[PDB]
């Protein structure tokens, strides 16, 4: 302009590092920032002064996968080791992202809350069907891959377990217990009566209190059908329990 | 080429195009993909030869369709997504696929007849006329 | 191919003649990665700087010289400016100025200034997501031998599903590791060992499933293996096949105590020595100080 | 029955993958490079003036 | 440029373009798009540059993209509808012209190599509650189907975009489906526990008899002794589940399907 005054508006695509927080992922949300100043001129020499707070939203094509909760810019004045006689002024202008989690919890969580939920479905299973272990460890190999998935959309940054992360390294173990106690379950049914005699607290346990709260052989099978029926409810009820504490 | 109904001030009036008509070596495709997808489709044909009492018949027939949809992902990855036409292998790989889910059909069936009772279902006259004399004398059995 | 600067910033011109340029830089540069200890590995990499132009009779290099009069010997870092990375700690980044002899005819002699980045992998993320599941999955190896030797027994089938499930896990770390052949990572040697021990497991579950399953219609019975596991392992026509049975079943014993043994000693010794692979003790200041 | 179905499905599996690669195989291109062009545009055919 | 000697300058530079464009999720995989290119003078204002509308040769205001059909490339998984153009005025603003491209998704790909499986998968679920519990293999079955479901559904993730604005009427079926074999197992599982009863496990109430030896098969056409009952009860329980998930599914799938196809896109540019 005839007054002298300059106006430069040049685009820019900026590739900014950014400290992802995984913790909450994918219902997480992200503080990025960019710090922008003039590299060679000090502020005593060339002054940098935000136009507004905040960033000019006004043109923005809304993202979606992320809303920017706030945004704000805030000018500082540090001393850099290269340069301790003159403060060096940049504006650091950052953005709260926060995730649009439905893409995320449709293609992750749902297929991981059904395996989880089958988890337990198994100590309903009879032994007898000879598919109990077929259904535990498919389950084991399904939730493997989900644990591949995740892994894929994650930063390797050892700062932070993720609390889906977390969820599935519960659901892993979880499901490991569940494998040993079905087969702790089914080498009870198999269990031969005349080298194993039922012990007294077993017996006393199983057959007499749980259940009000060949025959030797069956016996020990009534033994692992209460025991499935012990186990599902607290399978069921623990994978709900877990899930809840987690959501 | 000239296009005759470009204007003589056009750019696309004129073009020297220079063609490649160039046919695939097929060897490698042939051995690494066309022939154990051909052996692992015709396995399937070993569910009908397998006893029902062997309880294994539904987990040949779909390890079959797990190992062709497997095929099939990686087919769809070698060539472009153009809905020009199905690819020839692509073809074969739909076609192997019903043919599998018609025997997992036809299996389950089978198990299901194999498994009934007097208690549950009623054998008519006219199915073992059928199944016991007649179809098994033209089979060979 | 970047040799140089990523911005050609402006030089600031000292009186006295002093010139000082600061421009900044994102360099990619050549680091072997020794994967041996993988993940709790530690990496040299290292920054080489010289001219591109001059020879060490033209220009010399030395490091910049602290306001307490020390040199600065290795890479500065500024607590205004460093951002640390979440997955690599950095312990020592020391510099050195080296000097070489030119051509074969005694030619110029050359300079460069050689910046060693020790930097340590930050193992927590890896621990928990690959290192736990991978033993986790092997401890189901073991399980096999408690399950039933007679038909409904899915001996085989959980077997070779765990092993396709370690399969998996080599896959995933075969991605995540360069295909360097120089070593082999620990990790991937312990999956290794771990589908070795598992095929070994299905062979004991298929010789426990053919001893259990035979009958004297069609086999005679050794009496050694068979008074074997009847009293000495345990001491350590139905008869014949209750005792073909039990002899399966003090071989699956017998089998799962071996496999136990030798699968705890084998991971311990796999993974101690990435337990003792510190970072070593090095004369050089921390790179980032305390 | 399951030796019935595998008398009609086998034939039928085997007849569909011979018409589908024999359809492939016998796939070639053209004796000539464009269709309705007597000339090969062959090195060996040159074409004087 | 070609520059005529009234000053007139014409330029016809090339450009390869990469524009965003607001991916229509829904209707995948036949779903249509509606991207834009917007054309703008960077820095003079509309006090400057006013933009325009090519005309057409005849002077015309032919305000579409101009396609050469003799020689345009065409696309083998993209058919152009429309191709509009607009100016676009002013809310120091500056003007812009936008062209449209109108894209219908040919989807026969995506039929065969997506729909066509998981459908397949889908009926052999149905199948497992035809499959007698003394088989064993109703556990294998149900999971292999969902196990495959679920693998399909993971690689189909990555072919539809990860913006969450919507989910895919295709994600959506595959969803549904993968509840349905969940249940599937479920009630597998349900039906092999009520096979494998006994009376010195599990003895049979008058209400489980009344209903599932007299209601249910007198609708279904169904017709150690009490190992038996309950054996019967399981048959009669498997054959009402395989009914009821005909129906849920095959409305359910048919439903999804049809909304999916109903969605033309418009006859109209600009509705
Ligand atoms: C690999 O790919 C390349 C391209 O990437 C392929 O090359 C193409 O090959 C085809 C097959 O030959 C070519 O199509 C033919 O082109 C010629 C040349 O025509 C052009 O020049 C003429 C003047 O030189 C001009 O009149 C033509 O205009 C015509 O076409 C345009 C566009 O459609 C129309 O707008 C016009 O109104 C006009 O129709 C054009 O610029 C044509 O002569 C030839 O036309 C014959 O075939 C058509 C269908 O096959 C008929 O509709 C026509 O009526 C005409 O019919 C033919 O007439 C002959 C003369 O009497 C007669 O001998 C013949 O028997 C008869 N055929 C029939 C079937 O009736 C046709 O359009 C195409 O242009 C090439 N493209 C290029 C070079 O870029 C190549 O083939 C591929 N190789 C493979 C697959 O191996
Ligand atoms: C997401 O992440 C981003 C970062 O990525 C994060 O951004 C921070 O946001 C917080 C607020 O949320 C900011 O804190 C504010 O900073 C303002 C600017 O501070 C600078 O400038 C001050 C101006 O000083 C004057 O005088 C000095 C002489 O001292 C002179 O140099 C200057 O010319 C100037 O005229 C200065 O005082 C200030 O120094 C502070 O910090 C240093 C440490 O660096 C400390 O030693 C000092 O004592 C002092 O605290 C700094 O240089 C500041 O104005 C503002 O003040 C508010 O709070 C104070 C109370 O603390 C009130 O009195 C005042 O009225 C204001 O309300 C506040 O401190 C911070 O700077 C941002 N940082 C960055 C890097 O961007 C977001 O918060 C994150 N958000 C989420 C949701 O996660
Ligand atoms: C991290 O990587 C650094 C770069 O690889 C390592 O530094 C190098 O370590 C090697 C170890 O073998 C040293 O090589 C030895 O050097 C000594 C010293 O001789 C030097 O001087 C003579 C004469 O000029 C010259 O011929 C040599 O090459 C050396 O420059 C020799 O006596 C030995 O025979 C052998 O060559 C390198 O010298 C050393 N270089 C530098 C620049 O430090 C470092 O050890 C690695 N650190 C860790 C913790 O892994
Ligand atoms: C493809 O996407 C295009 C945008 O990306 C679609 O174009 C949109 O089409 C709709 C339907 O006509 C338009 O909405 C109308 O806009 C006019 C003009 O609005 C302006 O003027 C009024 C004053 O009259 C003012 O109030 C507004 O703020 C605007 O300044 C209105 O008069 C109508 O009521 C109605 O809102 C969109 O404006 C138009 N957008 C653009 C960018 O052109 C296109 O239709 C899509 N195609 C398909 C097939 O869906
Ligand atoms: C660089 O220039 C300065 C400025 O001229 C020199 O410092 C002295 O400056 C005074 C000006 O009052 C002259 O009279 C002296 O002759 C200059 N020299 C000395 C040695 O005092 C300085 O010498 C020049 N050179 C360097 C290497 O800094
Ligand atoms: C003088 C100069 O170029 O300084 C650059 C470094 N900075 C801007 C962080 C102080």
């Amino acid at each position: 302009q005839y007054t002298g005054h300059i106006t430069w508006t040049p685009p820019a695509i900026f590739k900014s590092y950014c400290e992802i927080i995984v913790t909450h992922f994918p219902f997480d949300e992200q503080n990025c920032s960019m710090k922008l100043g003039t590299w060679t001129y000090d502020g005593s020499v060339v002054a940098i002064n935000p136009e507004s707070d905040q960033p000019d939203l006004s043109n923005f094509m809304e993202s979606g996968e992320w809303v920017i909760k706030e945004s704000r810019g805030w000018k500082h004045s540090v001393t850099y080791s290269c340069c301790p006689d003159t403060p060096y002024l940049d504006i650091t202008y950052h953005f709260v992202m926060q995730r649009l989690p439905l893409y995320f919890i449709v293609n992750v969580i749902i297929p991981c809350l059904l395996f989880s939920f089958l988890t337990g479905l198994v100590f309903y299973l009879p032994t007898d069907s000879g598919e109990k272990m077929t259904l535990s460890i498919s389950v084991l190999l399904s939730l493997t891959v989900f644990l591949l998935v995740i892994v894929e959309l994650i930063p390797s940054t050892s700062s932070a377990v993720p609390l889906i992360g977390k969820y599935m390294l519960f659901t892993m173990v979880f499901v490991i217990a569940s494998i040993i106690i079905t087969v702790i379950v089914i080498n009870t049914h198999h269990r031969s009566p005349s080298t194993h005699v039922m012990p007294n607290w077993v017996r006393k346990v199983f057959i007499d209190t749980i259940p009000n709260i060949n025959n030797a052989a069956a016996e020990w099978k009534y033994v692992a059908m209460v025991m499935d029926h012990i186990l599902l409810g607290v399978f069921m009820l623990v994978c709900i329990i877990g899930t809840l504490a987690v959501f | 080429n000239v296009d005759p109904r470009a204007p003589l001030d056009s750019p696309s009036r004129q073009d020297i195009t220079f063609y490649l008509i160039i046919r695939r070596k097929p060897l490698f495709y042939i051995i690494n993909i066309l022939v154990p997808c051909v052996l692992i489709s015709f396995m399937v044909n070993l569910v009908f030869y397998l006893p029902a009492d062997s309880g294994e018949k539904t987990s040949v027939a779909i390890s079959v369709l797990l190992a062709q949809s497997v095929f099939l992902l990686l087919i769809s990855k070698r060539l472009p997504a153009t809905s020009m036409a199905i690819p020839l292998i692509g073809k074969f790989l739909l076609f192997g696929m019903v043919l599998v889910t018609m025997v997992v059909v036809i299996c389950v069936i089978v198990l299901n007849i194999h498994f009934r009772t007097p208690s549950t279902h009623v054998l008519s006259e006219g199915v073992k006329k059928l199944f016991l004399e007649t179809l098994p004398e033209l089979l060979h059995m | 191919g970047q040799f140089g600067v990523a911005y050609d910033a402006n030089v600031l011109v000292y009186e006295g003649g002093s010139v000082t340029w600061l421009p900044p830089a994102i360099y990619r540069s050549v680091c072997a990665v020794e994967v041996t200890y993988f993940p709790f590995d530690w990496q040299n990499c290292s920054l080489i700087f010289r001219s591109q132009t001059y020879n060490a009779e033209e220009v010399e290099f030395t490091f910049a010289v602290d306001n307490d009069g020390k040199t600065i010997n290795k890479i500065d870092i500024d607590t205004e400016a460093y951002t640390e990375n979440g997955e690599w700690a950095i312990d020592f980044c020391p510099g050195v100025i080296r000097r070489h002899h030119g051509g074969a005819t005694d030619g110029p002699g050359e300079t460069d200034v050689i910046y060693s980045l020790i930097i340590r992998r930050k193992p927590l993320f890896y621990v928990i997501n690959i290192i736990v599941p991978c033993v986790l999955i092997s401890g189901l190896v073991l399980l096999a031998y408690f399950l039933p030797a007679q038909a409904g027994g899915q001996k085989c089938t959980v077997s070779i599903n765990v092993l396709l499930a370690q399969t998996v896990f080599l896959f995933l770390i075969a991605q995540k590791i360069p295909e360097t052949s120089l070593s082999v990572p620990l990790l991937g040697r312990f999956l290794i060992f771990v589908m070795v021990v598992a095929t070994l497991i299905v062979m004991n579950c298929v010789i426990v499933l053919n001893v259990s399953q035979r009958t004297p219609t069609t086999h005679a019975m050794s009496p050694r293996l068979r008074h074997v596991l009847l009293e000495l392992l345990p001491r350590l026509t139905g008869e014949e096949v209750s005792d073909w049975v039990r002899m399966g079943n003090a071989l699956d014993n017998i089998c799962f105590w071996a496999a136990l043994v030798l699968f705890s000693v084998g991971s311990s010794l796999i993974f101690l020595g990435a337990y003792f692979n510190r970072v070593p003790d090095l004369p050089y200041a921390p790179c980032i100080q305390p | 029955v399951d030796r019935l179905c595998l008398f009609v499905v086998t034939p039928v599996m085997v007849v569909g993958t011979a018409w589908i690669f024999l359809q492939g195989v016998y796939n070639q291109p053209p004796p000539q490079p464009f269709p309705g062009d007597p000339y090969s545009y062959n090195v060996q055919d040159k074409r004087f003036i | 440029v070609v520059v005529s000697s009234d000053g007139s300058v014409r330029w016809q530079p090339p450009g390869i373009y990469r524009s965003s464009c607001s991916i229509q999720v829904t209707y995948f995989p036949f779903d249509w798009q509606n991207c834009t290119m917007v054309f703008s003078s960077y820095s003079y204002d509309s006090s400057e540059v006013s933009l325009q509308t090519g005309l057409g040769p005849d002077g015309q205001g032919h305000q579409e993209i101009h396609i050469h059909e003799g020689t345009f490339i065409e696309n083998g998984q993209w058919e152009i509808i429309h191709k509009p153009s607009r100016l676009i005025q002013p809310p120091g603003q500056r003007q812009e012209v936008i062209f449209y491209l109108i894209i219908r998704r040919k989807p026969l790909f995506y039929l065969v190599n997506v729909i066509a499986p998981c459908i397949l998968i889908t009926l052999l679920a149905i199948f497992v509650f035809y499959l007698p519990p003394d088989a064993g293999e109703k556990m294998g079955l149900s999971i292999f189907a969902l196990l495959t479901l679920t693998v399909f559904l993971l690689l189909l993730a990555d072919k539809v975009p990860e913006t969450s604005l919507s989910v895919p009427i295709i994600i959506k079926y595959l969803m549904f489906t993968m509840v349905l074999v969940t249940f599937s197992v479920i009630l597998s599982v349900v039906v092999l526990n009520l096979h494998h009863r006994s009376p010195h496990t599990h003895q049979m109430p008058l209400w489980v008899r009344q209903i599932f030896i007299h209601k249910l098969p007198l609708y279904l056409r169904l017709k150690d002794a009490l190992k038996e009952d309950w054996q019967f009860v399981a048959m009669v329980v498997d054959r009402l589940f395989l009914w009821t998930f005909i129906i849920f599914t095959s409305v359910g799938t048919l439903v999804i399907f049809l909304d999916a196809t109903y969605h033309l896109p418009p006859p109209d540019p600009f509705p």
